[PDB]
């Protein structure tokens, strides 16, 4: 006789995995200039 | 004649492709301040 | 009849997750000295 009708559609595949973790950030900004020096001491007596 | 019976389920798909990579982090914050500046001078001898 | 033929294979997976955000940067390299601090005031008479 003629060949049967044909299968069933196979199961869905499984999901793939997580991508990769990304970059680090840029490094940041250079830092503000530190406070001024403190003034000069006074000048000794005469 | 007859048919002949259904065929075979087709087999099982493949698992998915890897998700995308993340982005990237955040930029690091600014640098810690620089040290105090340099003391004055001392003033004159009176 | 013989049987019939195999049906289609199944549909591939879902794409994964999008990977988590990326660490966060260093901090940047430190700031320079502050300026000189002014002159001291004259020594008394």
């Amino acid at each position: 006789g003629p060949p049967g009708p044909p299968g069933d559609k196979g199961d869905k595949g499984p999901p793939g995995p997580p991508g990769a973790r990304g970059e680090p950030g840029n490094i940041g900004f250079p830092g503000p200039p530190g406070p001024p020096g403190d003034k000069g001491d006074k000048g000794p007596p005469g | 004649g007859p048919p002949g019976p259904k065929g075979p389920k087709g087999d099982p798909g493949d698992p998915g492709p890897p998700g995308a990579r993340g982005q990237a982090g955040v930029l690091g914050f600014p640098g810690p301040p620089g040290p105090k500046g340099p003391k004055g001078d001392p003033g004159d001898p009176g």
